[PDB]
């Protein structure tokens, strides 16, 4: 991906994350947690459904048109009506090919973003509190049990609670 | 010891689906949806389109009134269609433009036919043939009337039918080509004919060629048929000295939605709004490899039989 | 404490419209420019296209020589206006492939004539009418010489006229279609005849066709229209036994970017690269919704009305 | 936003900034202020008019066509023609609608990209001197009077002078 | 120092190129691939396409059996490349609808011809003329047979061809047009009457017209031709006055990927798969330059002479 | 380019690498070096040459067609002969010539992106060992011979090694 999240500097996903797009998995005194994102698998999931609405809008309604198969020899006349539709069905066939290659492009590549914005939206919040440990996961450096954890997913982790706490271990 | 550890991912499947992109051209992502509409049941549903079987009859043979075709008088339609078993059991025609008339007919969905009296004088009516039997009776097409001489005499026919109604009017008529100089002599007293059929815009004559055509059902003989439409406020103007297939009243031609197809699918008791001549098909998804010919709400006809729409992210699992 | 605070934003607009984007179907961008024109001004403008104003005469009419059409000799144009309220008022005729030699001079551009000496000897010419009035009194197209008995006498005319110079020459003639057996001997004094115009690349063959028709504006006949082009270095050959309308000299065929068009839409002192048959319209977006028929640069036609084109960033207020 | 700054991590823009497409807001000793940013407003405002150029470019000029209205019945070759300019009208309908469809896709992100790039271009300027506060901000930990704000506002920010004073205020 | 410096960079090249993006028209990247051929080296490769050079003569001319057309019996082709030199040296002929019968000759890919014997009976075959000498000896078309009179009798003529084999027949014919009522009579002793060629679903009627046409290679009279194909299970039935150029056999009507081609272009030993009247060009491109024309697989025609995709980086270069 | 490395904060590239497309530059007291990176180079490269041939390939093979060029003046049906190749070969010079400048500017967002993607793995594999010095160049805090800008180079850097003594260097 254009980001390198997914593919990237995480090195595989979570086949045991059934909830949610993307997740926290913490570690702490108390061992186990797992859970889901859901604004952001949101994000990704409104943005899929979006363009998927857009390639099936359904709008060709024809009706009386040409004969495009023929059982007597013509000539001319018949050059053209089979040239005017293998025309048109080339046509098509190219915008059918180049509209599935760029929307899954742009489809990875937007995953591959909410990935990356969940990680800048996670480290910003810890601001001098934690280190990247390099693999999608963050160091912190001071005690943290489940409801700490939990305070970090909902957006309301209070960073210089723990600021100093966390300063020392880093710093010694 | 003051440690704790967050790390944040992304989910995965253990059976990723693969898919065209810019730069790979296949790659795994979790999940993906087809956009080519590539089965058909194989039968046509009879709604929500007016639906219309041919049977053994051509819409041409319909239209002229072939004996065995005579269910199909007054009948509208979105879609008639044309069966690979259809034959002709009347006297043997030829239309010079067959797929135009056949177009056009098609195209205006309804064979609604009006007698009109036209004032024939001096000639006999309702000429029947051996090749056109109705049981063991011999008999015509129903929509045309075949004049012949009365008492060694054909008078030049002049006759004037003026359009009045709000409409356009379709009369379908003919020129009798007789198989011998004989044949021209015993039915129209003249040596050759002559046809006029005129509006204030259209001239159309025919001259008859005498000559012998393909024996068909007793007959050496061949009939040459020809349409005209009368707009409202022009007239409708015929002339002849010999060889003339009257009409017998005119087609209400109307415009909209309707038009033909060429298939042998069965017609089931379902809704669809899509058809093609392997049968209807669902219109949900963008595409379609069925059959370049459709008729309704369609996906877009394309060489393509697979084209999967990815609505995942990248599978990436472990080992 | 001795802080600072640094703040990285973007503008905004209390204003904002909605744009179309591949992820959602309404999102709202600070600016935008519309790409689709979709009004006219109901006028065509008289520049930089030089247009030519059929007012009551079509091009069929102005190139035989109608006589209400006079004023078109030897005129030139770049775009051809016909209007639905032209009429004909000389001899009656009819053309076959109608569309088609109309085309082939619209693009050419002109109704430049030559005048040419075609050896006709014991034939009068110059044929006159009524229903083809010039003024008062009787005369024909200005375009076509009719050719008739001389003393009730016509000999077989068989002329040549080749092509010396260094471009097509274009040749319009006809062929005389009586009413009735008796006016085919009071012209030309034998029975039905033979018309045959030939180069060494083409070969035309008419043969008259005696009998009746809708009277038009008082005469009992009608006249075919053809068209033969000659190539340099070809000859144009004519033979006719009678019934031919003979031409008076070529028109010369060019190829350019001269067209045609129907419309009833006033001519406007104005300037305008675009005409459509609702009037000009502007070219600066690409796409336009006005009419799939134009003329000269303009825009492409599609079905939407609008499509903005976002020119700025997403809109974010300021509640 | 691919990009996750503007309608991301941006609450809102500005609608009081009518000199620029970016900038900077500022709170010191001396007071508050804000002064637009020239070079990521050019470049967004330069791309964006390079792109409207190239669409509304405009070859396009037909004289002699086919006929496309017609008063009489004729069939099979009135049936082609119709159907030829009924292929081409739906063929460049598809073409417009992707092509604004795109185009406007890349112009949500490209000028995403730009807020983004200026927010990069100012931390790596401050160096150790500044935290990110998550909300487009940086907290600067010395004293920044109107001369050393304008000198972050341009290239021309020594961190090596003010870093002692910073370092400090941010350890304790 | 206890301190060192890791600098991170990308490549960059002296020369690189200008492409253009969705942004900018011109902009310098490190290298790109040019997408558009617009070159051609001036010949045409016979492989792997039979390719069969016409010379001197057009394919209708080696159809009817042009003397100076000899070579050409019985071949067959994937492309037929007609020269701007060829000439006719036979009768002179003409054919309604030229290009129609050059498509479907073109299309069906073949000369090879069977043999037939028709039974005339009372006529004299294998007539000759003038104009169309095998070695100073008069001759004719090799595929067609110039009834005409035997001791100054011309019974008129009534033919069957059943078509038992399983595929379509392919019939030429033609009509002969004297240029004297003389000429007409020493040929047919009778005056001028119909042919009539038909069968189960086709019907051609041609009535033959005397008249002076532009002398030819010592005639003033030429040769109309027609063609007709008879289905499995029907039959061609040819009933004619007189004036019948007769056929001498069939053509096979294969169906495949052969077509015709306009060009002087010179013919190498050499290997590429696409054809133009320019000679071949590479199909390692997808898009192509030098002509609308093209048969093989080839690149797509395109207005722009040069598309360079980009396949490095922007080059920044060094101060 | 969307993510301001190439022609951003690379103020520009090296002639003088040869064996790749990204790559190292260093100074030790040991002196200068160079290398190229072969990840970054293999990545970029396997991009531009997989859409390279996705877009030159097979098939338009097309055998009888309709004629094209006309010696003779016919009227309608070559009007419409004509009107049908012309829109054919307008839509397909459009179809050229959106493709080139989307591919084009994919082609160049892309190689920007493995320019940053290299430089974020680099900044995470060093920790608090190094700072970003806002150029493309990292500055070491700590004595780095030859063997670790090539652990570097290598991601067999182990940052708990030289923690101490870079630590002390950045805080005075
Ligand atoms: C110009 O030249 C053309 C052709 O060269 C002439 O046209 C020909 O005219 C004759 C006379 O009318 C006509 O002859 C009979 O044709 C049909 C054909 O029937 C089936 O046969 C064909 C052919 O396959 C046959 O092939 C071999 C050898 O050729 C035969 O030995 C086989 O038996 C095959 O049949 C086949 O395609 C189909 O299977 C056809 O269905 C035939 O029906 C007629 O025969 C009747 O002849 C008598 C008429 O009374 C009678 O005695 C017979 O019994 C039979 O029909 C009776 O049967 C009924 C009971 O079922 C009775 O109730 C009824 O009353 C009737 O009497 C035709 O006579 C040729 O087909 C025809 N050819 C063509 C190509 O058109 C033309 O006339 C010439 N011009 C002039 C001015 O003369
Ligand atoms: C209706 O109107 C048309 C148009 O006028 C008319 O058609 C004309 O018919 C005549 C008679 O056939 C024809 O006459 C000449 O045509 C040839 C033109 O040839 C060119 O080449 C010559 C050399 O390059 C050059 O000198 C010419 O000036 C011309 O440029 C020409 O070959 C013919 O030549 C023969 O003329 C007489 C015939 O008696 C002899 O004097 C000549 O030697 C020559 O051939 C004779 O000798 C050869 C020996 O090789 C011998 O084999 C042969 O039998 C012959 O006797 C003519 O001079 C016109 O060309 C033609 N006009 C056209 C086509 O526009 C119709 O005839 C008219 N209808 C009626 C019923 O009258
Ligand atoms: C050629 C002509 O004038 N035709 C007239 C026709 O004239 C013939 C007629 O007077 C008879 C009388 O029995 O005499 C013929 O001459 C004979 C005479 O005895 C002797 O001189 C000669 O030796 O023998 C001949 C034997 O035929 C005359 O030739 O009269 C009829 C009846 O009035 C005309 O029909 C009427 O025509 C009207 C329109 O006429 C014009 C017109 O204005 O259009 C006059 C034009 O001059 C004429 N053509 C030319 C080339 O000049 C045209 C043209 O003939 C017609 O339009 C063709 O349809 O007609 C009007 O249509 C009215 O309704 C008719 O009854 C006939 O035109
Ligand atoms: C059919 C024919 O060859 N006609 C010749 C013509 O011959 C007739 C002429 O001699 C008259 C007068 O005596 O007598 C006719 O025969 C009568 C017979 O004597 C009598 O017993 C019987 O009762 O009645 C018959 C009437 O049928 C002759 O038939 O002579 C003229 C003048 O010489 C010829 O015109 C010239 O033709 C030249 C060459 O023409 C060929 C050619 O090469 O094209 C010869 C071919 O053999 C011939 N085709 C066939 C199938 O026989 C063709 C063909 O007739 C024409 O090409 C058709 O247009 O002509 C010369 O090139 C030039 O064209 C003429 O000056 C006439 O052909
Ligand atoms: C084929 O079928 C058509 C069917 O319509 C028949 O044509 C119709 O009949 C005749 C033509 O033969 C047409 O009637 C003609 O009208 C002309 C118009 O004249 C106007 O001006 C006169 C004064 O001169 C007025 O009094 C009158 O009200 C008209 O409005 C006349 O020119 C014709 O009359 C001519 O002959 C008589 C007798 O000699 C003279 O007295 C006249 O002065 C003039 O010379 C004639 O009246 C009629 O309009 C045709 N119908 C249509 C719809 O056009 C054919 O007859 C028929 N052919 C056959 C059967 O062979
Ligand atoms: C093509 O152009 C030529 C050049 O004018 C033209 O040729 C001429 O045709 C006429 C008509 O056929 C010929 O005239 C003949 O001359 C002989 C003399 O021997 C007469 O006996 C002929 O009489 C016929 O017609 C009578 C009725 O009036 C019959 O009763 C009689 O039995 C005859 O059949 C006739 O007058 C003339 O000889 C030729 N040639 C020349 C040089 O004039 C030809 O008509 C044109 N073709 C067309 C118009 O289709
Ligand atoms: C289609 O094919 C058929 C089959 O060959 C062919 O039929 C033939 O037609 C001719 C002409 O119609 C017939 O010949 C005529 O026979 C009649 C008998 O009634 C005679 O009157 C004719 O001769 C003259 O007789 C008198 C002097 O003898 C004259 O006073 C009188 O005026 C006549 O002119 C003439 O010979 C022939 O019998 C048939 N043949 C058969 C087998 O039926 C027809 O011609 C073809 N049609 C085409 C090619 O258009
Ligand atoms: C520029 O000129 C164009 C052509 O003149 C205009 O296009 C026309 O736009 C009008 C909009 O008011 C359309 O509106 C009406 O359509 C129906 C026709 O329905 C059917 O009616 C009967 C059915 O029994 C039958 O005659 C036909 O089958 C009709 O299809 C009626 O209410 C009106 O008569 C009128 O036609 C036109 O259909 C439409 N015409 C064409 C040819 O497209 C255009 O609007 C003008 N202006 C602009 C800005 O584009
Ligand atoms: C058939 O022809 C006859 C004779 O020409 C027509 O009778 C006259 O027609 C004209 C115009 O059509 C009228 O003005 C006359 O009034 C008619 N005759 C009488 C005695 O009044 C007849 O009309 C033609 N046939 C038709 C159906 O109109
Ligand atoms: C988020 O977590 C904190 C601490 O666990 C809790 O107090 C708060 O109510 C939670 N909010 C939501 C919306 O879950
Ligand atoms: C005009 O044609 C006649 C034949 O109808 C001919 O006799 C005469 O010579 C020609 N005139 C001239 C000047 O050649
Ligand atoms: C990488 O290179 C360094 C020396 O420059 C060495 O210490 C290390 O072992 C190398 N990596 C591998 C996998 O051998």
């Amino acid at each position: 991906g254009i980001f390198g999240a997914i593919a990237g500097f995480i090195e595989n996903g979570w086949e045991g994350m059934v909830d949610g797009w993307y997740g926290f998995r913490h570690q702490n005194s108390e061992g186990t947690g797992q859970a889901a994102d859901l604004k952001s698998t949101q994000a990704a999931i409104n943005q899929i459904t979006g363009k998927l609405n857009r390639v099936i809008k359904k709008t060709n309604e024809k009706f009386h048109q040409i004969e495009k198969e023929f059982s007597e020899v013509e000539g001319r006349i018949q050059d053209l009506e089979k040239y005017v539709e293998d025309t048109k069905i080339d046509l098509w066939s190219y915008n059918a090919e180049l509209l599935v290659a760029l929307e899954n492009q742009h489809t990875i590549d937007l995953t591959d973003s909410e990935m990356s914005k969940l990680f800048e939206r996670t480290r910003r919040q810890l601001r001098e509190n934690a280190e990247d440990m390099g693999n999608g996961c963050f160091k912190i450096y001071h005690k943290c049990d489940n409801a700490c954890i939990g305070s970090i997913r909902n957006g309301t982790y209070d960073h210089d609670i723990y600021r100093n706490e966390a300063l020392n271990n880093r710093f010694q | 010891n003051s440690m704790a550890t967050l790390c944040l991912g992304h989910h995965a499947v253990p059976n990723g689906t693969l898919v065209k992109t810019i730069t790979d051209d296949q790659i795994e992502v979790t999940n993906a949806t087809e956009l080519v509409q590539s089965s058909s049941t194989g039968r046509i549903c009879n709604s929500p389109h007016q639906i219309l079987d041919g049977k053994n009859c051509t819409l041409i043979d319909a239209l002229l009134g072939d004996p065995h075709c005579d269910d199909f008088q007054n009948k509208e339609w979105d879609l008639f269609v044309e069966r690979s078993t259809a034959y002709s059991n009347c006297y043997p025609y030829y239309v010079p433009d067959y797929a135009t008339l056949r177009s056009l007919v098609a195209s205006s969905g309804n064979l609604e036919f009006t007698q009109e009296s036209f004032n024939w004088t001096g000639v006999a009516q309702d000429g029947s043939s051996y090749a056109c039997r109705r049981g063991s009776v011999n008999s015509f097409f129903s929509r045309l009337n075949w004049l012949y001489n009365l008492n060694y005499k054909y008078p030049e026919q002049n006759v004037t039918m003026p359009n009045n109604d709000k409409f356009d009017k379709l009369y379908i008529w003919g020129v009798h080509h007789p198989g011998t100089d004989k044949d021209q002599t015993n039915l129209y007293v003249q040596a050759s004919g002559r046809v006029i059929v005129s509006t204030k815009r259209s001239q159309q004559t025919v001259i008859p060629n005498i000559g012998s055509r393909p024996w068909v059902r007793g007959v050496s003989s061949i009939i040459s048929i020809y349409w005209t439409i009368v707009k409202p406020g022009d007239i409708l103007l015929i002339n002849s000295t010999g060889n003339l297939i009257a009409p017998r009243g005119y087609f209400k031609i109307q415009s909209g939605k309707s038009s033909i197809m060429r298939s042998d699918a069965h017609i089931d008791e379902c809704n669809s709004e899509c058809i093609t001549p392997n049968g209807s098909i669902p219109n949900d998804k963008p595409f379609q490899n069925v059959n370049k010919i459709t008729y309704g709400a369609c996906p877009r006809y394309v060489k393509q039989n697979t084209l999967k729409l990815a609505t995942g992210m990248r599978n990436v699992p472990e080992k």
